């Protein structure tokens, strides 16, 4: 359902080259916040920035 | 030019792998030291005129080999690589080292058809 | 939903892919082409 979450993020944004920079600038904050010993192999920081941005979009 | 842009390495058999810029640089200094030698010992003017003509042809072959006169060669009968012949051609610095580069973290293989799969998914060995 | 009661050619399949793009987007359109090739490879 990650590809269904990315099409909702690219829509209703008016610039597809600008909302992909906010995903890349949020994935670096999720990587620095996950510097502890707990590391989830299924939820990458690049994928977690797309799910967290689509939940706050509504 | 700096010497790393005209590299001189040695092969496994003992022979040296020189560049064509070193043979064109040596033709300028050998004809410039001869012109300073002829102007010191008061040479005949038919020899000083012929020495300055070869100094004019040595720099012009160094800049653009084969532009005005005949193309100079070396040991092999191919054309020597001048300063201008490394940027204008298809194998020059623009079309082979700046617009297109060889990248790291790369590879290739043959492709087979994968059914029972999805889109955005590829088989990787 | 509509009922396609005719024989399906290649040009009639491209009208179905273009209709799924205009209504649903790109994610559901790729799933329709992913399921239409399971149906073609089986029969």
């Amino acid at each position: 359902h990650i590809i269904y979450r990315s099409e909702e993020l690219l829509g209703a944004a008016s610039n597809r080259y600008n909302i992909t920079v906010r995903v890349a600038k949020r994935a670096k904050e999720n990587r620095s916040e996950d510097f502890d010993s707990i590391d989830d192999p299924n939820m990458k920081p690049a994928i977690r920035a797309i799910i967290e941005m689509s939940d706050e979009l509504t | 030019i700096p010497p790393d842009l005209r590299p001189m390495v040695q092969l496994d058999g003992g022979r040296f792998a020189t560049s064509d810029l070193n043979d064109l640089y040596r033709r300028v200094i050998n004809r410039n030291n001869r012109l300073a030698r002829l102007q010191e010992i008061l040479a005949p003017e038919i020899i000083v005129r012929n020495e300055k003509r070869m100094l004019q042809e040595a720099v012009d072959a160094l800049i653009d080999n084969g532009r005005r006169g005949r193309t100079v060669v070396g040991a092999n009968n191919r054309a020597l690589k001048s300063l201008s012949d490394i940027i204008e051609g298809k194998q020059g610095r623009f079309r082979q080292n700046l617009l297109g580069k060889r990248v790291d973290y790369s590879g290739r293989s043959v492709i087979v058809v994968g059914p029972n799969l999805k889109i955005y998914q590829c088989g990787l060995p | 939903m509509t009922f396609y009661n005719y024989t399906i050619d290649k040009g009639r399949l491209k009208k179905l892919i273009a209709l799924a793009y205009r209504r649903y987007g790109s994610a559901r359109c790729s799933q329709l082409a992913d399921e239409l090739k399971e149906l073609g490879f089986r029969f």
